[PDB]
């Protein structure tokens, strides 16, 4: 197989290791309770958080003081000195004297800024938060709430008269989630070299088999205007930690091969090992960002 | 709160000290809503 090395980055239940759609692959004891933690070491491009029948953005500070609880969003509350939001330059100053960190690209510098806070209960330093950076404004956004996903009238309530209930809300991709990219503690400071990030022109995703790369056999059809709303689908089907019985380790729906000109994401769940020239096709991943394209060249 | 811990709910801190020397203690300007 001459496709081995390129194809590596594929091989999401390895180089990810984690959920996608939602990632709460480890756990971290603080004061003897072991609570969840993203835990990819893949950047996930594109993805955001959507609270239920709600205005406010995920990325607003959790609601700390006299705030309800349905005011605030996800991210780090105001801290002194000020840790979040931090843009791209304020990281580089502060962590400018740290041999490892201060030259980081600024996915892993983000991850690692939102990794350096230890919270006061946890002796024993497990306990890293997640991060959300935006590349638009330059800001990384350290993530005080790490879980993903909250539905069903039994945990979440979407009534937005009760204001300090907790609020429902899905992780998903959107135009508006573009320029998001959703970092867990473990994100490898060579993920531009291991993971997937753009989407293939003119290729498909198959099987190599004695010698020849074979279409995928089973795919799942779905109808897709564009390559982003692909994205989007296999996105929402792909490697879910969301209730070690509730880890998926990577595995799920999380490869795709989109037909342009028939408008089917073709999305399927094992680790495609070559790739097949086919005008027709664009091979997306639930971690690719839901626009970028390698040109065919 | 066993549901609330198997879909991600974390730990409450009110201060934070730094992993990456030298060692620099931070706190939240206040308390996180008790709801959570």
């Amino acid at each position: 197989n001459p496709w081995t090395e390129y194809m590596a980055k594929y091989d999401i239940e390895e180089v990810h290791g984690s959920g996608i759609r939602v990632d709460l692959g480890e756990d971290a004891e603080v004061a003897g309770t072991q609570y969840r933690l993203p835990s990819g070491k893949c950047p996930v491009f594109g993805k955001g958080i959507i609270i239920e029948n709600s205005n406010t953005t995920f990325l607003t500070p959790v609601a700390t003081g006299n705030q309800y609880l349905k005011d605030g969003g996800f991210a780090f509350p105001p801290t002194e000195p000020l840790m979040s939001p931090m843009t791209l330059d304020e990281m580089r100053h502060f962590y400018k004297d740290n041999k490892y960190v201060k030259n980081l690209d600024e996915l892993t510098l983000c991850s690692r800024h939102a990794g350096n806070m230890i919270p006061d209960n946890d002796k024993n330093s497990n306990y890293k938060y997640p991060a959300v950076y935006d590349d638009k404004d330059k800001k990384c956004h350290i993530l005080y709430i790490a879980a993903q996903e909250n539905n069903g009238p039994r945990y979440c309530n979407k009534d937005e008269s009760k204001r300090n209930s907790m609020f429902c809300f899905r992780p998903a991709k959107d135009i508006s989630f573009q320029n998001y990219t959703y970092l867990s503690k473990n994100v490898v400071d060579n993920w531009e070299k291991v993971c997937p990030r753009k989407n293939l022109q003119n290729a498909k995703f198959g099987l190599w088999v004695d010698g020849n790369c074979e279409d995928i056999p089973h795919v799942n059809e779905f109808p897709a205007i564009d390559l982003f709303e692909c994205n989007k689908l296999v996105f929402e089907l792909s490697a879910s930690d969301q209730p070690d019985r509730y880890k998926s380790h990577g595995k799920g729906y999380n490869w795709g091969n989109y037909n342009t000109e028939t408008q089917k994401c073709e999305i399927f769940n094992v680790k495609p090992t070559c790739l097949i020239n086919n005008s027709s096709y664009i091979a997306t991943t639930a971690l690719s960002h839901p626009i970028e394209v390698e040109a065919a060249a | 709160t066993q549901q609330a811990k198997d879909i991600g709910a974390g730990p409450v801190a009110s201060c934070f000290t730094t992993r990456m020397s030298p060692p620099q203690q931070i706190c939240l300007n206040s308390v996180v809503n008790t709801a959570l």
